[PDB]
């Protein structure tokens, strides 16, 4: 029950619902990254990237890319595969719009059936108060990198 | 004066409705109204950045970038399809 | 609903008969272009990526007798700009070119309702009289065809990154 500026009035709540859900997965993605590249770095990187904290990855491995580099086309590759993704994903979010059986969110993707097998009444609102944490805390770690050069576990592990 | 000929498949397309049959729209007649607009709003920001890309225009210029300049005037035709497909239920 | 795409509808065009059904069809293209046509091309386009990838694979097990003389080095796509400048292509381009006029009123028939996409028949040898066994051969050409489509894209783009050819890029 938390809408005081009234903002479900100036749209459709179906739009509105699938949006929220993406950006909760979106930064659920981003949050985890940031915090996983500092505990561990994927073979390599080292060379193309130095000592870059999380958003000057994306700075950098562009800047090599800018140039030629076969080694640095990580950047083109997620927004391809992500854009194929969201292009044929693309009539879900109007057939619920248009009154479609599927929900905001739903795409079925249940591999190991986890919330198939119990009753799915709870990990539903898991997902979404994770994901509201997980928009704020992205937005937290990433603004505070652009004042002070420390990551997620730097900045965590003093006070400045 | 004679009958005038109109090739096969020729059909009535005169409306006088809020929007116009989706007949008026040929091939792009089972197309619905949310993929009309999103074709649209694609074919609108791919054409203005591929035309943005070769305003100073030069001898040599990258044939793509040409080709995808072509989607602005095309996005046009889309959304139009898109509010008569809209107001058609599709 | 669809098969392959649990959250999207079920294409209106796609039938469970048409070989090689999965209900794949995301943007609805079915809908705009007639169905016989998009079965034609893609059988067409089926046959000619089999082809090519078989064809890529063979240039890097052999070479017919004298081709190593015309081209020392080229393997994947570099062959075809030598050989143009000879009558190689330019032969292969006219022969295809008056056998694809007949597919052209092959495909006039399909569209009419008469004929069926793909349908050339040509049976010389005896693999095609059961009409169960008929039916698995269909759909194995369809999944072949579309494997190949995806294999004959990513052996020439293999080659355009590194220039190896399919075949000698898996040994080095
Ligand atoms: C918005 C999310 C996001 C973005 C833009 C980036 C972007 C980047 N990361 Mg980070 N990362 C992310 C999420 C993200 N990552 C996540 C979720 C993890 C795991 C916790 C990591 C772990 C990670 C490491 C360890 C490293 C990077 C690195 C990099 C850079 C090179 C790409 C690479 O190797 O990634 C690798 C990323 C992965 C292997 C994670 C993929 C996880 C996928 C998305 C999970 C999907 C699961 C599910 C089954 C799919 C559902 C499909 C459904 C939607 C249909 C690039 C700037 C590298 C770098 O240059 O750092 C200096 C590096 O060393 N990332
Ligand atoms: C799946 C993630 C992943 C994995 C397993 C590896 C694994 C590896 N990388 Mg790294 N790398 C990654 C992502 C990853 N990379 C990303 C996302 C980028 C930037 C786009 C790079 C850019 C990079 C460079 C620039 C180089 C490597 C190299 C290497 C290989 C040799 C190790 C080394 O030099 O130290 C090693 C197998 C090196 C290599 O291939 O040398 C032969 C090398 O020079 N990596
Ligand atoms: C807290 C994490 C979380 C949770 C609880 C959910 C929960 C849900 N998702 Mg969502 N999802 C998430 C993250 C999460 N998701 C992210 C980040 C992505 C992007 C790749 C997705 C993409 C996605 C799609 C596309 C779909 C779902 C669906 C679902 C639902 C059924 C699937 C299910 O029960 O899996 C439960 C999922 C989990 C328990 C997440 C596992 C997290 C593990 C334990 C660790 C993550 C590791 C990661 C690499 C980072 C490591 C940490 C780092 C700091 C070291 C359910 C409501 C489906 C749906 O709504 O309808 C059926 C659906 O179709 N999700
Ligand atoms: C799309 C198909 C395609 C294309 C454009 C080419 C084009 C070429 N190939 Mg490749 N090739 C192909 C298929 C293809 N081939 C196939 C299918 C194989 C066998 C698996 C090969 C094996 C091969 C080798 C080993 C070599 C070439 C070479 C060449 C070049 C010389 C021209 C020549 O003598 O080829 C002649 C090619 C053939 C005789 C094979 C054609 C066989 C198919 C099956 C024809 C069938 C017609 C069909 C039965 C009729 C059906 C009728 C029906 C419709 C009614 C030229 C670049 C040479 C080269 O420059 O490479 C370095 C070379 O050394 N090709
Ligand atoms: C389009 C394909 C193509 C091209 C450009 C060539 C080109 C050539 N062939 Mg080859 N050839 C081809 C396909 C091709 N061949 C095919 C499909 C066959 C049937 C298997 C032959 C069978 C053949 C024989 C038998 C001979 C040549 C020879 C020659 C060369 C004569 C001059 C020379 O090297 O000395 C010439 C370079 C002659 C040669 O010098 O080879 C040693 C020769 O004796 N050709
Ligand atoms: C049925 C009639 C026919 C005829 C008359 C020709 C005539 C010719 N062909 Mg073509 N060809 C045909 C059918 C035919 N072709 C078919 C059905 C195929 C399969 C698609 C090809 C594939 C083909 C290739 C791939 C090549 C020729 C070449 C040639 C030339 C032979 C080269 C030369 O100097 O002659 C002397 C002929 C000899 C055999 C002596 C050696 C000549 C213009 C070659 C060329 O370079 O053109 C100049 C060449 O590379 N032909
Ligand atoms: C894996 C390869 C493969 C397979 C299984 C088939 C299978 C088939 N083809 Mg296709 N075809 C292929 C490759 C293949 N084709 C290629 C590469 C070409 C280009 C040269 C053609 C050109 C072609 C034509 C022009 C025609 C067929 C036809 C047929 C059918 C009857 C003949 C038959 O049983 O062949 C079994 C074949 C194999 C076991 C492959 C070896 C059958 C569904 C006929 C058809 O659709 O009518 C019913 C027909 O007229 N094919
Ligand atoms: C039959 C399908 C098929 C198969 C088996 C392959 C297999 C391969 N491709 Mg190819 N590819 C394909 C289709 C295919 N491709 C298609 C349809 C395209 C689109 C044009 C490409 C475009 C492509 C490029 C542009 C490149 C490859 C590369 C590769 C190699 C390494 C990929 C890898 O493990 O990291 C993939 C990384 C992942 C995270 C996979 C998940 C591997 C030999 C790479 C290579 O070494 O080739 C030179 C490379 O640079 N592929
Ligand atoms: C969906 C699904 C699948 C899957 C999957 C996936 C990919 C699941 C992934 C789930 C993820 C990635 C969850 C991550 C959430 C991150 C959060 C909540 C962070 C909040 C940060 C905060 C509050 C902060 C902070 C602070 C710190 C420490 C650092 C400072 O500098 C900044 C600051 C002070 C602000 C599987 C395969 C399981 C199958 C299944 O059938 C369906
Ligand atoms: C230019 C040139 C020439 C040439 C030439 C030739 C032969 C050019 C051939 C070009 C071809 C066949 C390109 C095909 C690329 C395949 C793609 C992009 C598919 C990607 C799959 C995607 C995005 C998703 C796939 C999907 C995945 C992963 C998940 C779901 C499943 C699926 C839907 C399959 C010459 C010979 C004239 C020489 C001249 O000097 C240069």
């Amino acid at each position: 029950g938390f809408d005081p500026l009234g903002l479900s009035t100036l749209c459709n709540v179906e739009w509105l619902r699938e949006a929220e859900i993406k950006h909760c997965r979106v930064a659920m993605l981003a949050a985890a990254g940031s915090i996983a590249q500092d505990l561990y770095q994927f073979p390599g990187v080292e060379k193309i990237v130095g000592s870059a904290k999380m958003t000057g990855v994306h700075d950098k491995i562009l800047a090599a890319a800018s140039t030629g580099d076969y080694k640095a086309q990580a950047m083109s590759q997620i927004l391809f595969w992500t854009s194929f993704l969201e292009i044929v994903t693309l009539p879900a979010v109007f057939e619920t719009m248009n009154g479609g059986p599927r929900k905001p969110g739903v795409f079925f993707f249940d591999p190991l059936g986890l919330g198939k097998g119990d009753k799915m009444g709870e990990m539903e609102l898991k997902e979404i108060k994770n994901g509201r944490l997980a928009m704020i805390g992205v937005g937290g770690m990433v603004h505070h990198y652009l004042l002070t050069g420390k990551g997620p576990i730097q900045f965590l592990s003093g006070i400045p | 004066f004679s009958p005038v000929p109109s090739p096969e498949g020729t059909k009535e397309t005169y409306w006088e409705t809020k929007a116009p049959s989706s007949d008026v729209l040929g091939i792009g007649a089972g197309v619905s109204s949310g993929n009309f607009a999103a074709a649209s709003v694609f074919a609108a920001l791919v054409g203005g950045y591929c035309t943005g890309q070769v305003i100073p225009l030069t001898v040599e210029p990258n044939p793509l970038f040409l080709a995808g300049s072509f989607l602005l005037p095309y996005s046009w035709a889309l959304h139009v399809a898109a509010w008569i497909q809209k107001n058609n239920g599709k | 609903m669809s098969e392959s795409v649990p959250f999207l509808k079920k294409p209106e065009a796609l039938d469970s008969s048409m070989a090689g059904y999965a209900g794949f069809d995301p943007l609805g293209l079915s809908s705009i272009a007639d169905i016989k046509f998009l079965q034609e091309s893609e059988i067409k386009h089926c046959r000619i990526a089999m082809l090519a990838a078989a064809g890529s694979i063979a240039q890097d097990i052999f070479t017919f007798p004298g081709v190593s003389k015309v081209v020392g080095t080229a393997k994947m796509t570099g062959v075809h700009d030598v050989l143009v400048k000879q009558g190689a292509m330019g032969q292969i381009l006219l022969w295809t070119s008056f056998l694809e006029v007949f597919g052209t009123i092959a495909l006039l028939e399909t569209l009419d309702g008469k004929r069926a996409p793909g349908d050339f028949k040509f049976d010389p040898l005896g693999f095609s009289k059961n009409a169960e066994t008929a039916k698995r051969y269909q759909l194995s050409e369809i999944k072949n065809g579309r494997l190949a489509m995806l294999a004959t894209g990513g052996m020439v783009h293999g080659y355009f990154i590194t220039g190896k050819g399919p075949l000698e890029l898996l040994t080095n």
